[PDB]
């Protein structure tokens, strides 16, 4: 396709990989600092249970059992201008398996939308779904 | 089963868009008629995370999705375009090669994540049956849609919204024992 769309898709793929790597290491290994990755006013939806704004997101995570995530699938699209213009946005899914403390092993799909504060990418939305 | 709702104004857009779009994807014969939702700037990817565990049957049926699937986990950043379908013609072209399905509408979990006058972000998690033109296959799936709202220009000067899909991902995966139980 167009050599600039190629550049936009490829840039997005690198960001999505850097972000998800660090994100999934923060939830498993440093949940104390998990809030730092959300915008002040982000939406979280953990299995259809909403948490709006970091303060409230940041206390959902502190009340969740300890976790270990195995990633297997990563996907990122750059978001079309009209969906949210003047802020370039990435639509990232991560899927795999997760082991919560004192719970059966499960599968998960996590779908973020991220934008940039300065040089750092943070969550605008996050939809988490467990399966097994 | 819990559904998330952004805004209570978005409520009857779940049934209107998601449950009409899904029903019309179902029969692959009339699936070309989804050309209307997509635009010149539309983007579609397909991901497949199905752990195989009737093994030859499974792998030949899942290949229908896999042959188009995209995954950047451990991939070389140059091949990042591999799997990305761009523009209405190209998207509908991939969508017409996928198998026939029947979604289990009772199984569907909804997450509306944004909603305004410009548009919405809407995710569905559910169970569908993959059907052959050989045997039936239950699959897990996710569909995520970034959609925009544009004033339809019928001639009556009454404001109306046409839905367009800007971003689109189908995800194929294992059904959960609970869904299989209750299909």
């Amino acid at each position: 396709m167009d050599s600039d769309l190629k550049a936009k898709v490829e840039s997005c793929a690198r960001t999505a990989d850097t972000f998800t790597r660090l994100y999934y290491a923060s939830v498993d290994n440093r949940r104390q600092q998990i809030g730092r990755l959300y915008l002040d006013n982000a939406t979280l939806s953990w299995n259809g249970n909403g948490a709006i704004g970091r303060q409230m997101i940041e206390s959902y995570f502190q009340e969740l059992p300890s976790s270990n995530h195995q990633l297997n699938t990563l996907d990122a699209q750059p978001i079309v201008d009209q969906a949210v213009s003047n802020q370039l946005a990435y639509l990232i899914m991560a899927s795999g398996s997760v082991k919560f403390a004192d719970q059966q092993l499960r599968k998960f799909q996590q779908t973020f939308i991220v934008t940039a504060e300065n040089d750092k990418w943070k969550v605008v939305s996050d939809c988490y779904r467990m399966q097994e | 089963q819990k559904n998330f709702l952004c805004d209570t104004g978005a409520y009857e857009l779940v049934g209107a868009f998601l449950e009409n779009y899904l029903r019309e994807f179902e029969n692959d014969e009339f699936r070309h008629n989804l050309y209307k939702y997509y635009s010149e700037n539309s983007i579609f990817t397909l991901t497949c995370n199905y752990n195989v565990v009737q093994t030859p049957k499974i792998l030949q049926r899942l290949s229908k999705y896999n042959r188009h699937a995209r995954n950047l986990r451990n991939k070389d950043y140059s091949k990042a375009s591999d799997g990305v379908f761009f523009g209405c013609t190209y998207i509908v072209e991939i969508l017409l090669q996928l198998p026939r399905v029947t979604h289990d509408f009772h199984s569907l979990q909804t997450d509306v994540m944004h909603y305004n006058g410009k548009g919405a972000v809407i995710y569905v998690a559910g169970l569908l049956r993959d059907e052959p033109p050989i045997g039936g296959v239950l699959l897990g799936f996710s569909r995520q849609f970034v959609v925009t709202f544009d004033e339809a220009n019928l001639g009556l000067g009454k404001r109306a919204r046409r839905l367009k899909i800007a971003n689109e991902r189908l995800h194929i995966t294992n059904p959960s024992k609970t869904a299989i139980r209750n299909a």
